[PDB]
């Protein structure tokens, strides 16, 4: 499938569902990263700094906090092709030096995937179209 | 035109996907989306468009005539459970178009093949006997009176 | 004036006084019936919609593709492009017509009640005046909206 | 007493969530762009911290992300109001990220804290001066720590 | 122009709006909060009043001054004598401050989107606009509002 | 305007509910067999058509398995009238599978219709035959695009 | 534990609970083929033509409304062995040239009775019945 | 982290809103065991007395109903080391004959945790607390 | 000194773990605590203490005064939504503070943060600013006309 | 008496009647109206605290000082050395007040009415008057509470 202009409407509107307001961002991060660690827990030693063993500490929400932002400015551009790969390139400095591996950027592709169908319902959730532009958000965050 | 319980379930997807509160960079590229998708299945009404200047499909002139057309539909939807005053705009929306030369009513088939093409695409559990229940309809309304 | 800032002020508060489904038709009444008690004289222009009963599905037409229009050019204030290519759209419309540029006063003031009306005391009047002047003034091209 | 209440935050979550767009950045930048643009207009050398990110070019692809960060950044933080364990984790990890950048200070908070108190009467309805500034300052608190005055 | 009968309207969406008990303080806050939005430069100009804090009583009392003065000159827009002596009267009050006469373009503003949003869509926008200008000429003298 | 409306949807759901046996085939086999029999008798060459399911003996095993697909694949049709989505897709799977089969065409369906017609109000109570048709039109219609009129 | 005459009837009652009229059947069909393709990843490549890869759209639903709907055909049938006999020859001709292993369908039998379980609850499921019963419908549906 | 006098009373309220007074320990000690036996199911054979291939049947509910017990009655001791102590050791010797290894103490650990957030929510979940005082009553079982 | 709802978010996390149904175990537990963090911070304040046997942690003597604390303590707090009350409560608790002599308001600013840091790991969803806007006054309150 | 029987229903019953916020005031003004109802002349032993007004935060800081003690001294029941400590504590601030201990009987009474009249019908009188004496005796040292 391709992340194409209307996909990209779909994925910005069932991502603002699921992301929310504020009051429903702790759980939905929470339910993210205990899929993403669950998955691969061999993930969490590169999250020493945020406390990756204890998922409950503010520290590591303050984490998922700064990384569900990321995918909010992504998510937000993604009718934006100049300002998107922008962004998208200041993400990638921000992993440049920590060697992330591409099956692990699938892991959280998962995971992020999970979670938005767990806030809004299998019964509405479009897996083509989310599957097709988290692949154009992840790709440029490795690089290419 | 159809039920109230038809038109219930095509407005509230509707506005799901347009409404007052979506800026218009959504709204033209739902509408040059729609209209590319026309030109495919009927490449010769792409000439119908020239006033508009579908040559650039970026231009303002032609954003604001994909904007006024996804207005009128609208329009439509919303008036589903006013029955009168739907026949009165479907009869305006008519005598816009009548008076176009070159637009066949095979025309207005194939933009309702387009509809239910793209929406889905678009609208979470997109319905597609409510929305051919309360378009088909509109559409032959609006296309009354048309080669 | 009309700022960048005004603009996304005028979409925020019209699309909640706008509303969805039959309301839209409550407010495009009341907007209109205001319009006709502002200016009664301004309602004989509207014979060709059956303005001499409102409640008719011909002037009920007329009410859904005025604010219709109204949402729609509301809608690309962030867009000069589209924005003035349907205004001209609507001049071209209007021209002919051979309207009384005071009347598009009148509209703007019925607009701003019934808006203000709907959306409570945090009405940015200010900024609806400022914004509707750009859309009298694409509309009619009179500098009385400058 | 001047301290942001709990009340206060409620009321500063609806003024943002009433101006903020879940779903474009049409809006976002709008109002970081006219920030800035406060900002700079009334703090010349100010221009010079933002050197990377194209700052004399307001419209640039490179500002209008940096935009999209500072009011991302912001966003998260109006939003942790409700949970100040992870407010104050996430008001730290702004905080470094503003040290160690010469010109960087506690007066530079205090323009563009008046740079919002003059962009948002503008987007924002029923807009609450006095509830704004004492959580806006309360956020900053935190972002300017180990920051000069 | 506001003839007697736009007079008679406005005294009446303005008793309705206006409201009984506390629902005055609340017409009264939300029509300065209006005013220091429209226009926040203006905010200083009350800090004799301590417009720093708008919950302050020092405010509060401020806020019930101005919505008294408000209604009493209403009250008496039918009654040229009593209603010019107190604009006279209010006029000497404001003079000796140095008042820059466009606030009071801003004050009407605020006030029509106060009362308009707490009266609904019935509000007669032109009627307040043209007696509110008999309202501010007589307060600041000032031929702006002629 | 004859269409299968939102408002006939739920009645045939209500009419299908109220005589279909969740847990026991007794009524299930019982309607199913009571719709050929007036088929039969209304169509006689239709027993042709299902040699292989033993038509002529309508109390055999082998036709009475045939009768319960048949219901339950109705059955699953007018469940799937709240979802016309997957029921597009489940009316295509039923055409193809009454493909490829000589004496199956649009003018059976139009039979079999008025079998239900005439074993529907014998076993259903409240039983509105307008509403009925229509959504049964709509199901047929999925189930006869690529067939012979 | 045996199939016996008592367990086909809490078979058949707990089913009809779980199965419904059709207003959870979707919710019911996506909870037993989550299960089952995240049990078992590789099954996906029979499911080509009725997109296995993606259980949300359209096609799949359909699928898992046939496969439900054989199900209940067989539930409906515990109490009437030559009738069930006939219909569960009718499913193994339907997976004879399919290369469906004995592991696979005790995958979906789990999945099956995780949902049912889901639907009514663990404070009345009978996983004794369920599994003896299921057991005898998937023998059959296997030739034997 | 240490099992110090704060975090064994935060484990105690805790714990007594998980366990409550007895409407929900069913469910409770299902989802439990069900975590158990999923990420170990080789650790059924131990329980063949109490039917641990049906956790469903009154036999082994009952079972579940005596290993709660057991927690609460630690728990409720953790600010009493000596009577603690005596009661690790009861439990010690319930266990000495059955070679349990360590690895499934940790993995009835994990599932004890992940039932208490399950039943209080990972909203108030305290996982160094937890973490630390269970290991402090399941090292007392091992001997040492 | 704080808002209503700031004081109900504080009374009702304090009632979370002290109450009137809790032994006395648990209170001196959080009171011992509490004052040795107190003497790690300031182990000068440690000698203030000897008239109530703080030489051994685990007296009768000694117990007596954390619980008495704590009760003060949960008595500002749930007096928190009565300023006219809390003002007489903690001048009277400033009274019993001022005629100590030793006594500075350091030590006070040191409780604090004491306050602020066991708190969180006993109270679920511990809200530190909250806490903060209404302990302070009362730290203030308590500590007013201190050294 | 007062075993440790007694002493938990102490503390349970106390724990429900005292209740939470607000409540634990209305409970303490209760209990003072009845000390005073019950023995008017002990309110003048109290005009250091401005018992001349009950409804002064002077005298409702006095209300919440007492229930707080009743509190602490409950929930130390079962520990006797930090009790008995307690009581020690208390017996140093009433001793040098010169009391008249027939008080301390009237506070009992007044309590049990409070409590009781709070908790309902199962209040348990017998464990109350047996586990006040503990109390009173630890405060007063008066063997007329043996
Ligand atoms: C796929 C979308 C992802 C997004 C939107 C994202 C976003 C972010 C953001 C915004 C930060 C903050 C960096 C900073 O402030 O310095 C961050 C940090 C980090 N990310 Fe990601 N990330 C993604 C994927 C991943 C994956 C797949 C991994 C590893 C498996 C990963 C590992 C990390 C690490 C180790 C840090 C460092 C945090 C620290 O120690 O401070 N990221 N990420
Ligand atoms: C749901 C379907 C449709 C709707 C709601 C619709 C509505 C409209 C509206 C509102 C306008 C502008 C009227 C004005 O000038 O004020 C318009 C213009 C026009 N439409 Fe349609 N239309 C539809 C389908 C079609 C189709 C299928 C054709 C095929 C050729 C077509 C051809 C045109 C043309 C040629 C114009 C004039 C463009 C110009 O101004 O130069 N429309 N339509
Ligand atoms: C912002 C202000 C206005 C907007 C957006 C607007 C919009 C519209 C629209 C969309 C139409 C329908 C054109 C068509 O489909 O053929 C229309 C028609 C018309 N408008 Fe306006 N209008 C505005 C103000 C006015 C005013 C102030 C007047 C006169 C005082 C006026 C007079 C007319 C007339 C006479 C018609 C044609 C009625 C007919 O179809 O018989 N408009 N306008
Ligand atoms: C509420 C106020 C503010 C917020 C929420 C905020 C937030 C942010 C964020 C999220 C970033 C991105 C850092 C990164 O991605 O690594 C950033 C960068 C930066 N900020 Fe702020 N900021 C604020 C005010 C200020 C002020 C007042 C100044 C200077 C006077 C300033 C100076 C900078 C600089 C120099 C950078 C780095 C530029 C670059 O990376 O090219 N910030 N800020
Ligand atoms: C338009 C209708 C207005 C009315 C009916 C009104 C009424 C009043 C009244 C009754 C007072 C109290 C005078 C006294 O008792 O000393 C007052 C004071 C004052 N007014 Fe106005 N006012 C109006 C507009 C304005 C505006 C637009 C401004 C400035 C932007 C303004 C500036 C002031 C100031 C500075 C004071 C002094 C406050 C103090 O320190 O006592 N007024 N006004
Ligand atoms: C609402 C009406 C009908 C429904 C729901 C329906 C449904 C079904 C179903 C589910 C099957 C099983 C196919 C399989 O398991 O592979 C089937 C088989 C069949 N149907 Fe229908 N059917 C309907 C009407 C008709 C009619 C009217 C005819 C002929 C006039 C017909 C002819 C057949 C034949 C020949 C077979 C195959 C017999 C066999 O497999 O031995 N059906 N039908
Ligand atoms: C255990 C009970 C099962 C039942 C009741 C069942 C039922 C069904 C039904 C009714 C169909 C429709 C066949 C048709 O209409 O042509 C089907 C198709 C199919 N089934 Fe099953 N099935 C079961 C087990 C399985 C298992 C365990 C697998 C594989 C792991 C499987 C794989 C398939 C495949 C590949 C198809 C073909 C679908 C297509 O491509 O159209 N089945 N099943
Ligand atoms: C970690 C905390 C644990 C607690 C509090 C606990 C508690 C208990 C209790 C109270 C009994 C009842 C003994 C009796 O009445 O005779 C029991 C029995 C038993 N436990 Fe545990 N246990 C724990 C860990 C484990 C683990 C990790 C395993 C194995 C992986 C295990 C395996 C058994 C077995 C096999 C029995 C025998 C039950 C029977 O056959 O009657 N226990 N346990
Ligand atoms: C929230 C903080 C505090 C509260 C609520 C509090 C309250 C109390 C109370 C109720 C008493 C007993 C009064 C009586 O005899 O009836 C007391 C005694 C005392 N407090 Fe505080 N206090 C606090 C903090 C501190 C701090 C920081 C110090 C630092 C030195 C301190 C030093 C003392 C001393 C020396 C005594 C007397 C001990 C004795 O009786 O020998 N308190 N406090
Ligand atoms: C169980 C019974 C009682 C308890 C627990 C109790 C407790 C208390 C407490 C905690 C204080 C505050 C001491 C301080 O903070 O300085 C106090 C003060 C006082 N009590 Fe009692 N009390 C009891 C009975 C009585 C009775 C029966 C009387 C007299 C008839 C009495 C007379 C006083 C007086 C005069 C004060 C001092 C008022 C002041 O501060 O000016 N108490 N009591
Ligand atoms: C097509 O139009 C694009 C959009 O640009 C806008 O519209 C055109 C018509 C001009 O008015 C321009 O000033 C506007 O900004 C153009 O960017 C693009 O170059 C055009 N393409 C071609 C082939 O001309
Ligand atoms: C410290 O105190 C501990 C507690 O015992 C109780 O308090 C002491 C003061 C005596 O009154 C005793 O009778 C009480 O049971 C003692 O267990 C401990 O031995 C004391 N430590 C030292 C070093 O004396
Ligand atoms: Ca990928
Ligand atoms: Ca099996
Ligand atoms: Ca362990």
């Amino acid at each position: 499938s391709e992340c194409g202009p209307l996909q990209r409407l779909k994925v910005k509107r069932q991502w603002a569902e699921a992301y929310g307001s504020g009051n429903g961002r702790e759980e939905f991060g929470h339910f993210i990263w205990a899929n993403v660690f669950k998955v691969a827990p061999s993930a969490r030693d590169m999250f020493k700094r945020v406390r990756g063993d204890n998922i409950y500490t503010p520290a590591f929400r303050a984490h998922a906090t700064r990384v569900l932002g990321g995918l909010d400015m992504c998510v937000a551009l993604l009718d934006d092709e100049s300002v998107l790969n922008t962004q998208l390139a200041h993400l990638a400095s921000q992993h440049s030096s920590r060697g992330v591996s591409a099956e692990q950027y699938n892991v959280v592709e998962h995971a992020v995937m999970m979670g938005v169908e767990h806030e809004i319902g299998q019964n509405v959730f479009d897996k083509d179209a989310w599957q097709a532009c988290l692949d154009v958000i992840t790709s440029g965050i490795q690089g290419n | 035109f159809c039920s109230e319980a038809d038109a219930t379930i095509v407005i509230k997807q509707w506005n799901q996907i347009y409404n007052a509160g979506i800026g218009a960079k959504s709204r033209w590229t739902m509408g040059n989306e729609i209209f590319s998708s026309l030109f495919k299945l009927k490449p010769e009404s792409e000439v119908l468009f020239n006033n508009v200047n579908v040559a650039n499909m970026s231009s303002g002139a032609f954003h604001a005539h994909t904007v006024r057309v996804l207005s009128g539909l609208d329009m439509g939807i919303n008036y589903l459970n006013d029955a009168g005053t739907l026949t009165s705009l479907t009869a305006h929306l008519a005598a816009q178009h009548v008076a176009r030369t070159g637009l066949k009513a095979v025309y207005f088939d194939a933009m309702g093949k387009v509809l239910m093409t793209v929406l889905p695409s678009l609208i979470d559990n997109f319905n597609p006997d409510a929305w051919r229940n309360c378009l088909l309809p509109l559409k032959n309304a609006i296309a009354k009176g048309l080669p | 004036d009309c700022n960048i800032l005004q603009r996304l002020k005028v979409k925020m508060q019209w699309a909640k006084a706008y509303g969805f489904g039959t309301e839209r038709a409550k407010f495009g009444n009341s907007l209109w019936t205001s319009i006709f008690n502002y200016a009664p004289d301004a309602r004989d222009l509207f014979k060709s919609v059956k303005s001499e009963d409102m409640r008719s599905p011909q002037f009920k037409a007329h009410i859904a593709r005025v604010i219709g229009g109204l949402d729609r050019v509301i809608s690309m204030f962030d867009n000069e492009d589209a924005l003035n290519a349907d205004l001209e759209h609507l001049k071209s419309q209007h021209d002919p017509r051979g309207l009384d540029a005071l009347n598009f006063v009148v509209f703007g003031k019925a607009l701003f009640a019934t808006v203000g009306g709907q959306f409570g005391v945090c009405f940015d009047l200010p900024a609806w005046e400022s914004c509707y002047k750009v859309i009298a003034m694409g509309i009619t091209g009179n500098d009385m909206f400058s | 007493s001047n301290s942001c209440t709990t009340e206060d935050r409620r009321e500063m979550q609806l003024m943002w969530a009433n101006v903020w767009s879940a779903q474009f950045t049409g809006r976002r930048l709008a109002i970081a762009q006219a920030v800035f643009k406060d900002l700079f207009a009334h703090v010349p050398d100010a221009v010079g911290l933002f050197d990377r990110v194209h700052g004399t070019e307001i419209d640039s692809s490179e500002f209008k992300a940096h935009c999209i960060r500072v009011v991302n950044g912001l966003d998260s933080a109006i939003g942790l109001l409700s949970d100040p364990s992870t407010l104050n984790e996430q008001l730290s990890h702004l905080a470094t990220q503003h040290q160690e950048r010469a010109g960087v200070t506690k007066g530079g908070f205090s323009a563009i804290a008046q740079s919002f108190l003059r962009v948002m009467p503008q987007v924002a309805s029923c807009f609450n001066p006095d509830a704004w500034s004492r959580c806006f300052n309360r956020i900053t608190n935190g972002m300017t720590e180990g920051l000069a005055e």
